[PDB]
């Protein structure tokens, strides 16, 4: 049952720079590659009622979550309060995705670097958040 | 430690018209004023290893550069030696440019907001916004600028060329002619600057060595003389004086002969006592 | 400035661990004073910025990689690319370098000495993210305690006589503490004195006074560039070098008339470019 704006459920995970690129695990790395249609690009996403959060696992290995690390990366590892995410929609179904915790006492968000709006090869960072304007800091989320 | 206690302009490698400029509190980009409100002393903390960057202003003195954390904001706060007063000066080798980045967090470092004209704290790129050229305030304000020079012991005298085929240089009454003016070029690599007379285009002010005390205007594509080169030192307490001494022998200073007014008095070099007769006025040109 | 240099790079984090390469892997290691820590820095100016490149005398096209989008760094064949490119700040006060990559200036590297190897990080304080960049020569003799010998007698050294005769001639090798040399680069002055390790602060000195000859003396003289030595490397060796003084560089040292003998007296000479005036500086068996 619906306690919030984004429903339980698989996601595709997109920046805006690209409508083609796809979120999955490289490596230890998250990066945006060509469509798989495999697991490893199926996000699923779980509202938490206590803190008002979101965990976001990855359907090839369930038991790991979108976490960050300590050297600016996102990661993908066990749960714990690092994998715990607080959304902004900005618009249909594109988010900026702040993590719970404030970090070196800010607001930190998904950031994914483009070259002239071409992001290949990128590593998925978490990097100060200041407002709803940053395109690096700009994803979709769409339901599949 | 180089930088330690220097007094610097910063400017911007994106519109490298415009430089940081300070007034109560607030800290904006605004073109070249050659004062006060564009200088800033790097002041060093070696346990941080980082700079407070301090505003010249006269009125307020303890002003420092300062991120308004949690927004991205800039401005100019009371010095109370705090992280978000402190910033990393990452010389960026090659391209003669800084990126400065907060001591309280380096992940954010100065972006130049060219049309709103203001500073604010960013991410990384590789743009020029994030880039800063930091210059001595005296380089600052005197490379490439357009001048008069005058012996303090009358100000309505100035130094010039005789005339375009004339190269001699004699004290004169100020009329207001090119031979009268002289643009100032600093060289980096030498450490050292040049007078260009702006009656001519390659003439510039030297210490014609091989006659004894004599200076004249010649040619700058004499190449490897450094005679031609000048170092220009500000005199204490003062805005507009300087001494001036010869890049060949700094010993040489630029020399009123006999500290005599009258027009046509010589314009030589001499030894360096600091007497008034050795100390000029480099002015705008009203 | 840095264009075309030959460099070591090193730890802020562990100074005595410096990049090292092998067969396209990267890693941190004890100072080899060879090709295998050497670097080129390679700048394009419409970029602002570096390939280094390893000076591997067997692949001699490798170049520093990040591999995007992992946290993995490598040498690859040099493809131009912007994963090979690296922005060189300079840290003002601290003398230390961040390397940020090119294709990510948020990423800069990152020493894991554990790991000895390479990692990335966003930009942070720690001193995991700073680096030594120095020029191979003052890197290799900085610190480098030596043994100095003619090349027309390798088996014969520059000595000093002994703890008391501050003297310098030529002499057998015999593993003295008076035929050793403790060589210090001096940042400021742009050169190095040779500390004779008999004594405390004895380094070499050119006694321009009694014109062309050379002894030791205390180093707490404090303003004498005769002190002064400039180390330059005879090109394509490994060993040799041409040592020319400070006070007047066109009077390098000198092995009296090519005497490969015994006593034989140890001065500086006008230089030449000529046998008795090269030298090989080597680590003392």
């Amino acid at each position: 049952v619906e306690r919030t704006f984004l429903p339980n459920g698989n996601y595709n995970i997109k920046s805006i720079f690209s409508g083609s690129l796809y979120l999955n695990p490289v490596s230890k790395s998250l990066t945006f590659s060509n469509e798989s249609s495999a697991n490893n690009q199926k996000w699923n996403v779980e509202y938490m009622a206590e803190n008002r959060c979101f965990k976001i696992s990855n359907v090839a290995e369930p038991n790991k979550y979108l976490s960050y690390d300590n050297f600016g990366f996102i990661s993908l590892d066990s749960l714990s309060n690092r994998c715990y995410w607080f959304p902004i929609k900005i618009a249909v179904n594109t988010y900026i995705m702040l993590s719970l915790n404030k970090v070196n006492e800010l607001d930190y968000a998904w950031d994914i670097y483009d070259t002239n709006e071409n992001i290949l090869s990128q590593p998925l960072l978490l990097l100060p958040n200041f407002d709803i304007y940053n395109s690096n800091q700009m994803f979709k989320l769409e339901k599949i | 430690n180089s930088l330690n206690d220097k007094i610097v302009t910063i400017s911007c490698k994106a519109d490298t018209n415009l430089f940081f400029y300070q007034v109560a509190g607030n800290v904006s980009l605004f073109q070249q004023t050659r004062n006060y409100l564009e200088r800033w002393r790097l002041i060093y903390d070696s346990n941080k290893a980082a700079y407070k960057i301090k505003s010249m202003d006269i009125h307020n003195t303890n002003l420092v550069l300062t991120w308004n954390a949690p927004t991205h904001n800039i401005s100019t706060q009371q010095d109370s030696n705090a992280d978000n007063q402190y910033w990393l000066l990452l010389k960026d080798i090659g391209n003669n440019s800084f990126i400065i980045a907060s001591y309280k967090n380096p992940n954010l470092v100065l972006y130049a907001d060219t049309v709103a004209r203001n500073l604010k704290l960013s991410t990384l790129n590789n743009s020029n916004y994030i880039k800063f050229i930091i210059e001595d305030y005296i380089i600052s304000d005197l490379n490439n600028f357009t001048c008069k020079i005058s012996p303090i012991l009358d100000l309505n005298k100035v130094v010039q060329q005789v005339d375009v085929t004339n190269l001699n240089v004699n004290l004169y009454t100020w009329d207001y002619g090119r031979n009268q003016k002289w643009t100032i070029r600093y060289n980096e690599e030498k450490a050292a600057y040049q007078f260009f007379n702006t009656i001519l285009s390659n003439g510039v002010l030297t210490w014609i060595f091989s006659n004894g005390n004599t200076v004249r205007v010649s040619s700058s594509n004499d190449q490897n003389n450094d005679a031609q080169y000048w170092l220009i030192n500000p005199v204490s307490d003062t805005d507009e004086t300087y001494t001036i001494t010869n890049l060949r022998d700094t010993t040489k200073a630029l020399d009123l002969y006999g500290g005599q007014t009258a027009n046509g008095t010589a314009i030589q070099v001499f030894n360096y006592h600091g007497d008034d007769n050795q100390k000029w006025n480099i002015r705008n040109p009203p």
